[PDB]
């Protein structure tokens, strides 16, 4: 009849591969569907929303909600770090086992930008001055306030905002956000001075993610 | 490069689920294996990001032979056959090798010779309900959810054999298809303990460093 | 005639452009040009009798030339294109022909068969290295397998002329004009890291004079980097 | 007669690369090989003329079986099957035969039953760079360029055996597809020393005659 | 169901053959491409460049860059040959490891012609003329400066032009490029005498090549 | 997929079939003709000329 000749490759089984299967229950008249409200087409729509980020670890706030809380006092130095973390991806950083962390260690390669939105959890009456400085890759973390002013930065008022957004590339040095003291935190009578601040981590822009893996959060 | 992050391309893959041996003499050699998501470890996680599922099935089976130590005198074997039931949810299961629930009429099963292509059959999506549930916060028991039941798979040899013993591996592939996703959830930070419930014990929130600066 | 850039003017009266495009433009990157471009002219080597040859480095050697060493420093990633003016003065009375190559990704071995070169012996900061017309001995610690009839590649030295290149012969010629674009497989590189170009010159017909004159032709090598751009905040 | 000298009627072509044996018995029998361009020193010299190449990769196996001396008492064994798995670059990686990296989910490998047709199987351009580059003057250690690294290729038997010992070999051919060349090259005229760098020991440009004339 | 009928040749492994392969890696999304300088798409590109040809070996340049000078000196004898090699292709010839000669070994069969260029690297105060026979396939070494003037060749004038380009046909005796003094080299004062010859060769029309082969330069 | 089914006489090799081939040597670009005077389209044309016939043979 019509002549045929296999090619090599024929009777294997290839893992990814995308044949028609015989099917082993026909007749079965499937259940319909039924609209669902909070339908996910695309993995990327968890990484957008935003997540607290645990950047107060120091070994024994990581079996508590201290670790997502910032101690702010007012001390009586002139000018001191309040907190600082590298961007350098997945090396034990504090981006790590986040809701954006935890999709990209799926992936291999990842490039794109992120929201870093800030809050300050305190007082109304509590007013003070903050700098964040974004160190690129390449430079280094500035030792002190001047020359981390002499780099990019926002100044944050605390007493007119009370949060501040802040939009940072990030690809697989690779970065500091450090953060220090303008000016003390002034306080009135019968208010209590040690505020806190948290730290929220998102995807800005579109992120592109290639070439899956296994997560290595596992045994 | 936006597209390889798509929920098709994101479980529509291949894993190594199961793997049991049985041998054709030994009067209870057959295996068994109840369809569910929570056998390995890591398909579990990635499925445990959404809520409700709703995905057809397509499986393969990898079956090999080993020949065990007969007595003596020139064994020679002809070809073996296996015979691999899918039982839906609600029929008969069998007990023994030799036994009536094999012979049945609606259950349907593949009959496959060694030395040719693995067989393949897919499952439609089987259910009363219009989603599977991978979390169930209510009583049947705690958290069981009796709706999302896919049945159970059974092998064995269809060869008697008279001057050697045989037994064979199998290695149950799974693959979905057509997959849709909703509710999604906050991925699983403690490790797993059990296959049934969600029990674990607590873990900190990451790995910790010397300082905050 | 007189062609100024920047703050800086070189005199020429024949160019060979790359592999026949002009250097051209594509986080944002960010383009600067005023103090890029200029004349870097190195210091002027001298050519003798028993002759070998010289080789540069291209992203190396400008690395502590002016401003162009610190875009190096401060930004991480970048891309150039260069135009290399080659221009040896000798008499009528001389004799002798160079071979003016721009070779991209120039790859060198070791003398010593197990190991790699260096980091001093491959590359001098606008410093020329220069080749032997003999062996190196392989029981040293760590050198550049320099022998000039196999160009340190391993290659045959004749066969040089398929990558862009110029011929200076005393007798017609004078200079060499080589116009090079920046040719790597991803789009902007790490400039400490990467070599991406190797400028070689190797004197085959040697040089000759007679009883009186001025033994020895200084050769001028003047380098200016067109259409860069960095990578930076 | 001018077109036999396109790059892709002279580098698209098959050639044997890689030849390993592994028994099944031994605790230790499986093969590797990273995949890479400096293997044989033909296609080595072939793929030196050129700086920057772009190309698919198509794989074929071919592989056979030989009988190793068994103890006694008539030994018989069924069809065999073998594994050959493919590790993306930055993928688990297999040190034991049994092992959990065999397992995984995202290791595309094939599965194949003696008696066939040989197991091809096809690779795409996997990089990040827009092609692969041959040569590299620069640090990553000198002369690595970490860019170009397309993965590792492991096989292994997939039958336990009781009676007898079972060896096999295995020939890995290359084929490129869809080749682009870029920046040409001189070729090479001393001998190749070692795979991994440019060294080499300095020859003679070209066989001596006795004169001029 | 439909039926097939399998002719012989069915599974096979035809080392040449074109089938389409099932991909093991699917859903990938390659990089895109990029425009790199210096495409090459056929492998003659390679072939049409020059390159400089080793005629001086004698034994103990061929380690040394004095393989491919010609030396020239202003001798006594009135008329002498200056150099001379056949066209016998792949004899341990001198146009066998050139850029030219390295292609060509890969292939069995191959026809066209050559450019012969030369150039005289010596002072700008020398004048002189030279000779450039060409001897037929068939004909004969000329022994003699007049019985080569009377086969084809080229007069060349050193003190006008510096450099003469030859046009001869090769193929798969095959010829002789012997040259010759016409006159001695004459030379002012304080000007050195001894000057040099380089030989380039290049592809000058297209050549036809056929029935590709491993190259024999190898161990 | 495509379901087949294959009937007796597949993997056989008749001498005078007449199937397509798999090329050993492709992208070769061969030969072309010339035009070579005296081509046989049919072993008629051979034995439509004359011959001499031995009709004396009487066995020396």
């Amino acid at each position: 009849g019509l002549p045929v000749m296999t090619t090599p490759g024929s009777t294997q089984f290839l893992t990814s591969d995308d044949f028609q299967s015989p099917s082993a229950m026909p007749q079965f008249d499937v259940t319909p569907e039924m609209q669902i409200p909070g339908r996910v087409n695309n993995l990327m729509e968890i990484a957008e929303v935003d997540s607290v980020v645990p950047v107060n670890n120091t070994e024994d706030n990581v079996s508590s909600l201290k670790a997502y809380q910032i101690p702010v006092q007012s001390n009586s130095d002139n000018g001191k770090q309040v907190f600082g973390f590298p961007l350098q991806p997945g090396a034990n950083n504090v981006l790590n086992r986040t809701l954006l962390g935890e999709i990209l260690n799926y992936y291999t390669h990842w490039s794109g930008s992120i929201k870093l939105t800030f809050m300050f959890c305190g007082s109304a009456m509590a007013t003070g001055k903050f700098l964040l400085a974004y160190s690129p890759p390449g430079a280094g973390v500035p030792k002190n306030r001047k020359d981390a002013m002499l780099g990019t930065h926002v100044i944050w008022d605390v007493g007119l905002q009370s949060s501040c957004v802040l939009c940072v590339p990030w690809i697989s040095a690779a970065g500091y956000v450090t953060c220090w003291y303008q000016t003390n935190i002034v306080v009135p009578a019968d208010v209590q001075s040690s505020c806190d601040i948290l730290c929220f981590v998102s995807a800005c822009n579109d992120f592109s993610v290639r070439m899956l893996k296994d997560t290595p959060f596992i045994r | 490069s936006r597209s390889e992050s798509s929920i098709e391309n994101f479980l529509c893959r291949s894993a190594c689920v199961y793997y049991a041996t049985y041998t054709n003499n030994s009067k209870k050699g057959f295996a068994e294996w109840v369809i569910n998501t929570r056998q390995v470890a890591q398909l579990r996680r990635k499925l445990e990001l959404f809520t409700y599922l709703r995905f057809d099935l397509e499986l393969t089976f990898v079956i090999t032979s080993a020949q065990q130590p007969s007595t003596a005198s020139s064994v020679d074997a002809p070809v073996q056959t296996h015979q691999i039931m899918y039982v839906p949810p609600g029929g008969p299961v069998p007990t023994k090798v030799k036994d009536y629930a094999w012979q049945t009429s609606t259950n349907p099963s593949v009959f496959w010779t060694e030395g040719n292509a693995p067989p393949r059959m897919s499952i439609p999506f089987i259910s009363i309900g219009n989603a599977y549930s991978c979390f169930y916060d209510g009583w049947t028991v705690y958290g069981i959810n009796t709706l999302n039941n896919m049945g159970t798979l059974y092998m064995r040899h269809v060869n008697e054999a008279g001057q050697g013993p045989i037994k064979s591996t199998v290695r149950i592939y799974f693959k979905p298809k057509h997959v849709k996703a909703w509710v999604p959830r906050p991925p699983r930070l403690c490790q797993y303990e059990k296959q049934k419930n969600v029990n674990f014990s607590p873990i900190g929130v990451t790995t910790s460093r010397t300082d905050i600066i | 005639r007189s062609i100024t850039l920047g703050n800086s003017t070189i005199t020429t009266q024949n160019v060979v452009v790359g592999y026949g495009v002009w250097p051209e433009y594509l986080d944002q990157p960010t383009q600067p040009d005023v103090a890029t471009c200029r004349f870097y002219t190195l210091e002027s080597v001298q050519w003798m009798k028993n002759s070998a040859g010289w080789w540069w480095k291209l992203p190396d050697a400008l690395s502590q030339m002016g401003l162009f060493g610190q875009n190096m420093q401060y930004h991480y990633l970048g891309r150039t294109g260069y135009t290399i003016h080659v221009q040896c003065n000798a008499s009528k009375f001389h004799q002798g022909c160079l071979l003016v190559v721009c070779v991209p990704e120039a790859e060198m071995g070791c003398s010593n068969l197990n190991n790699t070169p260096e980091f001093s012996e491959l590359s001098g900061g606008d410093s020329a290295r220069m080749f032997t017309d003999t062996q190196v001995g392989e029981s040293n610690a760590k050198k550049v397998q320099t022998a000039v009839w196999n160009a340190g590649m391993g290659v045959g030295v004749g066969n040089l002329t398929i990558f862009p290149h110029q011929w200076i012969n005393l007798r017609t010629n004078n200079s060499a004009t080589l116009v090079m674009p920046y040719i790597n497989s991803v789009p902007m590189d790490n400039m400490f890291r990467h070599n991406n170009l190797t400028l070689m010159i190797i004197p085959f017909v040697p040089l000759n004079y007679s009883e009186g004159s001025s033994p020895y032709v200084p050769i001028t090598v003047t380098i200016a980097p067109m259409c860069a751009e960095y990578n930076g905040l």
